């Protein structure tokens, strides 16, 4: 944002007097902005809504549909988690509502295992979400044709060195260091 | 940023008004200490 | 320093107001107006 | 050009502000009480209705926390601000309600029927008071610290969604200090002269009691709203005496410090020394107090701290980056500075930690709204409402398929 | 050349140009739909033929069709100045929505073509009149009455209080009273009549009850006032029971707070560091707060209402009904404010919602 400095330097053509100007907007005149009912290309539902534009434009398309872009998701109903997406830990409802709520979520772990229903199924730890869908995307490959345990031990090492009392971590650091 | 621009455009712009209106009113006080001393000098004239 | 990659203020000069104002770098705001925003920078005196 | 018609609400605990996407303040600040008088609710609404002394009339809150409490009275709060305020009807502008992430999905469910149902808005999206309140600072990782008069809460938010059960939630809130400030008074005897009755200045020296004269015409009030007239001279007086020590509050630097000057309504004033600077310490260690003060309750260096914890350290650093205190607790004077010594010494200094700075009564309370209004002009965004032809199973489905 | 400062009232449109000392155009803000289009000037002379409609109510336009009508007026007939020609400087309610700035600029440089535009708060330009940094602004306009509080000229709009009486109610009111006095005064002349008396009678008095018991005790506040007819009517205890309402709402009927406690209501909700400086400068502007006596009312209501510590001081120059315009005025003439136009480059390439980037 800021940390309270000059205020903002901003585009003007009145700068001057409008003497200077006079010709050059006298000269000229604006494009005819409308109110007009638009329908976003990336909505599913072809619902409207308001915005102004310039009459020329109307209606031709929502420029920030390209930002619309969605991660996949697999696939599988009756036979397809049996066959290649096999599983012996996790039920078919577990797998499907974990996938349903990365899409959700867009693949952000974090917050993924945040919502993971915690009385609807029994409990984890983010990276067997994490595994789990490689996993998973691992399997689709397969049938369509970077080490969670050391991540454990970083959440470990790192809870160990934060929890760690303070004096201890100010000793610690000095014997960091001297060495 | 635009809070920030408003914020000190109002600024600069109201304490510009006030320097008008200070201006203003010095000027209208010199004005009259202007009369007065203009009619005094030319007392001072057709006495001299 | 702590190398952030989003504040790259730098020293800029404009053309018409033509000096060198200082920290700036430049944004685009709502309606496509491109706008130079600023820092209050200790070196602030030294542009004189 | 990424701006729709759209209109930000933002209920919290105390006022209700309504404003439109792209301003860069609400529109307008009423509070949340609404009066009452005998048949439905027949009625009064704002800063301007709410005070002309009335032939027993009764103030009281449709919210409580930010979750509703009588979905009537919050539909009459709403009616208004559309009849009047905004002065537009509602059939054609988009909104979008700032409801507390405790809040419940049902009264969520319930709020999305009232609104499309009733006010048949053509669009509709919720999103979290603590996802506004970082949505205003621009920072995806970002810690909250929200403290209402009712309430006093500590969220972290990560990719813009709330960690949903690292929450935290901590009666230490305005009302805290309210109630103190009330036995202050009572210990020290202030007879708190509501001002609408005053209709004389005969003021007094320092510490005598002043005299006055009570307006004739005054009708009988309920006690409610007495009540809520007196609560908001005391939260003036919040405002305006409250100091907090920047270190540990201690008797003779408290004394040492100069004592400041306070002027009740009915021109008995005093002067406050050690107890203005000793009232905020119950806040930050609720055992000094008198009553409040279990082990039960949670000061708020404790309150941050349990919240970073909870979440794992995938997100934790994220955290350290940016403290950010909203709500109206966070104004107390010199709360901030001393909230950040507080983590600096119960957070491990050892990491990166830094405050996010965010100070006037404007950035504070409406960051809430100030977020809103960020997310409902964003070019994006403009694809994730609920529109009626999709409310038709959307309230019921989509509402929480859309809305996380 | 020169910028054309159009303040658009809630029933009294003014016009001029910048830097000139008074509005030159003052002009009612009527426009009639006959049984063509005409607005106050001749409308108010056409009503046989036509029939009234007002297109500002309570400060916010009502419709726009009858407001481009009157800025058409405006321009065409008062100030027989082409829009084309001149930067031009409009304001509007505080509280005023943003449809409606956007509205009001596309109205301006589409339909007018104007070259430049800005829209201002109306009570800021009449700070900007009175000439504090600082200060509170209590309006009461044409239709309706705002107590603006103003830091370093920027308003804060969450302070803003909107109270739904002025000059147009009042003298509904007045009619009311007028009625009681065994008088009648209905159609719109009478009405314009009973307006004229409130303009020559009335005044605040600075206290009620005493006033009552003079008024039954004395007869001396009773003035003769000459009618249109011909006949001769007098004016006694109506000359200030009317102008009482501002105060107390209740004499009206509506069930809001007074004029002094709405300001002290616009105070309380500003931060408390900056109240003293509110309280030291508070501005009376608008059109219906400069009746007589109405800054001593206020000025002791508000002493006692205030803490007794802080000065409160009254702002209430002899020409408040036009402070608006003379801010706006003051605004345009500013070499500082010439930077802040809308030009039609500006407009063209961001459109109606140029006029929140920088005009506010
Ligand atoms: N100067 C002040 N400093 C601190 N608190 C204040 C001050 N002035 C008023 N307050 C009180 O602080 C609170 C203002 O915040 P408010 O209750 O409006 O927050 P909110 O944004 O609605 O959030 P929440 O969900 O926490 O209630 C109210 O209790 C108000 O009485």
């Amino acid at each position: 944002s800021d940390k309270k400095d000059a205020p903002p330097l901003l585009p003007s053509d009145t700068g001057q007097g409008y003497r200077t100007v006079k010709a050059k907007l006298g000269s000229k005149k604006v494009r005819p902005w409308k109110w007009m009912p638009f329908t976003n290309p990336a909505r599913k539902d072809g619902a409207m809504f308001f915005h102004w534009r310039r009459a020329a434009e109307e209606g031709k398309d929502y420029p920030f549909a390209r930002f619309n872009k969605t991660v996949q998701v697999p696939v599988y109903s009756e036979q397809e988690y049996q066959l290649y997406l096999h599983d012996d830990a996790w039920t078919k409802a577990e797998t499907d509502h974990l996938f349903d709520l990365s899409r959700r979520f867009d693949l952000r772990f974090v917050v993924i295992h945040d919502r993971y229903d915690h009385q609807q199924f029994k409990k984890r730890s983010v990276e067997d979400l994490k595994e789990r869908y490689y996993h998973i995307c691992a399997k689709l490959a397969n049938v369509r044709a970077f080490d969670a345990g050391h991540e454990r031990r970083r959440k470990e090492q790192l809870e160990r060195l934060y929890n760690r009392t303070p004096e201890q971590v100010a000793e610690e650091e000095y014997l960091l260091q001297e060495l | 940023q635009e809070r920030r621009w408003k914020v000190a455009a109002a600024k600069k712009l109201v304490r510009t008004v006030v320097r008008h209106h200070e201006e203003k009113q010095l000027r209208e006080e010199r004005g009259k200490k202007e009369e007065q001393s203009r009619l005094r000098r030319i007392a001072a004239s057709t006495a001299r | 320093g702590l190398g952030d990659v989003r504040y790259r203020y730098c020293l800029t000069t404009l053309t018409v107001p033509q000096r060198c104002i200082g920290f700036a770098r430049r944004r685009v705001g709502r309606g496509g107006r491109v706008l130079l925003d600023r820092a209050h920078s200790d070196y602030d005196s030294v542009f004189h | 050009g990424d701006e729709v018609g759209a209109l930000v609400f933002d209920i919290g605990s105390y006022t209700v502000r309504a404003g439109y996407a792209g301003e860069d303040c609400p529109k307008v600040d009423f509070p949340t009480a609404i009066g009452m008088v005998v048949e439905g609710p027949t009625y009064y609404i704002d800063t301007n209705a709410l005070r002309v002394p009335r032939e027993n009339m009764e103030a009281i809150s449709p919210l409580k926390n930010g979750m509703v409490e009588d979905w009537d009275s919050f539909q009459a709060i709403l009616d208004h601000t559309y009849k009047m305020h905004v002065k537009s009807e509602a059939s054609l502008h988009p909104v979008l309600m700032s409801e507390a992430p405790w809040n419940t999905r049902a009264k969520r469910e319930k709020l999305t029927e009232l609104m499309f149902e009733h006010y048949n808005i053509p669009a509709f999206f919720l999103c979290k008071t603590a996802v506004l309140t970082a949505f205003a600072n621009g920072r995806s990782t970002g810690l909250i610290l929200d403290s209402g008069a009712t309430h006093t809460t500590a969220i972290p938010v990560h990719d813009g969604y709330v960690l949903q059960q690292g929450i935290v939630k901590s009666p230490l809130a305005g009302d805290f200090i309210t109630m103190q400030c009330r036995e202050l008074f009572q210990e020290m005897n202030i007879e708190l002269v509501p001002p609408y009755m005053i209709a004389s200045k005969e003021a007094v020296r320092e510490g005598s009691p002043a005299n006055w004269k009570r307006k004739e015409k005054l009708p009988q009030v309920t006690r409610s709203w007495h009540n809520y007239m007196c609560n908001c001279v005391i939260q003036d007086f919040q405002a305006s005496v409250l100091q907090v020590s920047d270190s540990t509050y201690d008797e003779q630097v408290a004394a040492q410090m100069p004592t400041v000057h306070y002027e009740f309504p009915n021109g008995y004033n005093c002067d406050f020394g050690a107890e203005r600077l000793k009232i905020p310490e119950g806040l930050f260690d609720p055992s000094n107090v008198k009553g409040l003060s279990g082990n039960t309750m949670l000061g708020v260096s404790h309150v941050v701290t349990t919240s970073v914890g909870m979440c794992d350290i995938d997100i934790r650093p994220g955290l350290y980056g940016s403290v950010i205190v909203a709500g109206g607790n966070t104004l107390i004077q010199s709360f901030t500075d001393r909230l950040n010594r507080e983590l600096s010494q119960k957070t491990p200094p050892s990491m990166r930690l830094k405050l996010i700075a965010n100070n006037t009564t404007v950035e504070r309370r409406f960051s809430s709204w100030i977020g809103g209004s960020i997310l409902a002009s964003l070019g994006t965004f403009q694809q994730m409402w609920i529109s009626k032809q999709e409310y038709e199973e959307g309230g019921k489905q989509c509402v929480e398929r859309k809305c996380p | 050349i020169a910028a054309l400062v159009v303040d658009n009232g809630s029933g009294m449109c003014k016009a001029g140009f910048a830097g000139d000392d008074a509005p030159r155009a003052v002009f009612p803000s009527i426009v009639g739909r006959p049984r063509d289009s005409y607005v106050g000037d001749e409308a108010q002379s056409k009503r046989g033929i036509l029939t009234l409609k007002y297109p500002i109510e309570h400060g916010i336009v009502t419709n726009w069709d009858d407001m481009e009508k009157i800025w058409h007026h405006t321009f065409y007939n008062e100030l027989r100045v082409a829009p084309e020609e001149h930067p031009v400087l409009l304001t509007e309610a505080p509280l005023n929505p943003k449809a409606n700035r956007e509205k009001m600029t596309q109205i301006m440089f589409e339909t007018f073509n104007t070259p430049a535009m800005y829209v201002a708060i109306q009570a800021v330009l009449s700070l900007y009149a009175s000439g504090r940094t600082t200060g509170i602004v209590m309006d009461s306009g044409d239709g309706v009455t705002h107590t603006v509080p103003i830091y370093e000229g920027y308003a804060l709009p969450h302070a803003i209080l909107r109270l739904d009486l002025a000059g147009r109610d009042l003298t509904d009111y007045l009619m009311k009273i007028l009625t009681e006095r065994g008088y009648s005064f209905t159609t719109t002349a009478e009405r314009e009549i009973v307006r004229d008396i409130k303009e020559k009678l009335c005044y605040v008095a600075l206290d009620f009850e005493q006033e009552m018991a003079t008024a039954a005790s004395s007869s001396s506040l009773e003035k003769s006032y000459e009618l249109p007819d011909g006949q001769v009517i007098t004016i006694g205890n109506e000359r200030f029971r009317c102008p009482e309402a501002l105060f107390q709402p209740s004499f009206l009927g509506m069930e809001s707070c007074g004029i002094h406690e709405t300001t002290f209501n616009s105070i309380m909700k500003c931060d408390v560091d900056i109240r003293k400086d509110l309280y030291a400068n508070t501005v009376l502007s608008g059109g219906t707060t400069m009746y007589p006596g109405i800054a001593d009312r206020m000025q002791k209501e508000i002493t006692a209402l205030a803490p007794s510590t802080m000065k409160i001081k009254i702002i209430a120059p002899p020409e408040r009904k036009y402070s608006v315009w003379i801010g706006g005025s003051i605004l345009a003439s500013l070499s500082t404010f010439q930077q802040m136009w809308i030009s039609k480059q500006e407009y063209d390439e961001s459109g109606p919602s140029i006029v929140h980037r920088k005009c506010f």
